[PDB]
């Protein structure tokens, strides 16, 4: 049970940090009339093009 | 002569932000993107833009939204390049140097956040989120755009929210 | 003056496409290549040109055909480069910036596809396949030719076929 | 001449109370204390004053709040003494006798509560919570300030809240 | 001359409905009865009218309320009979035929519900709940009163709520 709890907490923290990563990648580049960059979407795919 | 500069400055219009009959700020559109400071809350004057879904910026303290296609023509043109000198702003000309924009002390307060800064040709260089008086001038917490197509927010130390 | 610009614009002639007495579009020839939008159907006014065998472009919505050698001299000259400014077009001058061509709203409708855009010297810059009014201006789904010798179709979103 | 009295009356300003674009009353500040009738609800026009924490007075039907020190200078001056005579009020002069204030019938209605009464010298004598017409004049349920430093509200019978 | 008709039209007054400083509609009183469309929500400008208890009509899409007797004299006079011709309305004259009222296209929009239609003599014939433009003219979803003393609501198909 403790190992399962540790694994779940690790996954949740990874999700939080990856959401932070997506925000940190996009927000500097979202706030622009272009707001789209092929290289960043290729290397990290911070924003889902299909999802809207 | 500054009169012609003021006349050119007072040409274009923006869309204010209302909260119970009080204008907490302004909501401008540049390049097809709707912008308004996140710390400033209210309802945008225009209903259609007020109906748009917006997203928040945690570290940038503003919201962004895509304008409809049929209205993207009526938008303000941007400029990533910022030559040294003075720029036109709604209250008055802005004298900037060392990459930071300064205004005469006693100019600008709460509710003046989000008002864009125009160049000589009318292209918007940056928008102001706040400012702090530090002497004869008053530095402004403006957010600028870099040449590469990125977003930069030069905020002075212990700046004041507007 | 715009009168001289219009006079220079109205010098050259193009070859329209007829369908049962209706002008669905135009078929211009540049550099020895016959061009006409694929979605636009009809018969070209010139019997010989209409008699030329054509091939279709699936993703570009236009046809291509080579004029005979005796007629390759009598064609419009192309230009890969598009410096910023305004360009002359049959209905009116075209104000373009940021790589997309804009025309005043209410200008351009169905049957105007295939009409080329001329520069100051008359060289054809691009032809328009359709357009959608998106505010004060009207962006056009034009197809341009690249400096390296390639072909590019800057198509605005949800454009209207003409 | 009454023209001079009216002109003297109309010099100072007060702070109204707004509720959904409706002026239910006014909130005056005297002696460093913010006052507003408790029965009247709304938001003060001034943002800073409206943000002040207030406490309620059950039998006096009004609230109190202390202005910040930097702004206590700009407030109205009080006077405990009320000599016999006529006093200036926003709508018009008040004729008072026997310790009760009277105004012409048809003067003063809902939303006029909390507006201060000024003496000849501009010092506020008392403020009105409501009034009832009893014939040729209309007595007002005002709350006066006593010479010893106490608070008295002479409320006429079956008064009407304003 | 239409100028005299407009002058006669602009004599009487109605009571609008306000919602957060927005005129969502108007609430008229005719024959001692208060009326306002049920789909339109807000507060009447007049406090006394606003305080009146009302009941709703599910299909008629309006509320009804009885004015106090001392104010029933001050109400608009109605007319059950509607002879063919044109009638004066606040925005302009109304041309009506075949039992339906028509107005020029581009006249009348949201917020115009509850505005009465007057005859030549000022007696109100009917009030409009909404309208739909169907070409050169615009039919309005008006509710009239029959000669027998009944109430009939002639609604054009797919009308637009105002």
């Amino acid at each position: 049970s403790i190992c399962a709890a540790i694994a779940t907490v690790s996954v949740a923290a990874s999700t939080w940090l990856f959401c932070r990563s997506r925000v940190a990648c996009l927000t500097p580049y979202r706030l622009t009339p272009n707001a789209r960059i092929p290289f960043c979407l290729a290397v990290l795919c911070c924003a889902r093009t299909a999802r809207a | 002569k500054r009169q012609r500069m003021v006349m050119k400055l007072e040409s274009d219009k923006t869309f204010p932000i209302m909260l119970e009959g009080k204008i907490n700020g302004y909501a401008c559109v540049v390049g097809g993107k709707l912008f308004r400071p996140m710390h400033v809350e209210g309802k945008i004057d225009n209903d259609v833009l007020a109906a748009l879904k917006t997203k928040k910026a945690s570290k940038y303290d503003l919201e962004y939204a895509d304008v409809p296609q049929n209205m993207r023509a009526d938008t303000f043109k941007y400029t990533h390049e910022k030559p040294q000198g003075y720029y036109s702003w709604h209250h008055g000309a802005v004298q900037y140097e060392n990459g930071r924009f300064t205004v005469p002390k006693g100019v600008g307060a709460k509710g003046d956040s989000g008002r864009p800064i125009l160049d000589n040709q009318g292209r918007v260089v940056a928008i102001v989120l706040g400012g702090v008086n530090e002497g004869s001038r008053t530095a402004l917490s403006v957010v600028m755009w870099n040449e590469k197509g990125v977003t930069v927010k030069y905020t002075p130390e212990n700046c004041e929210q507007w």
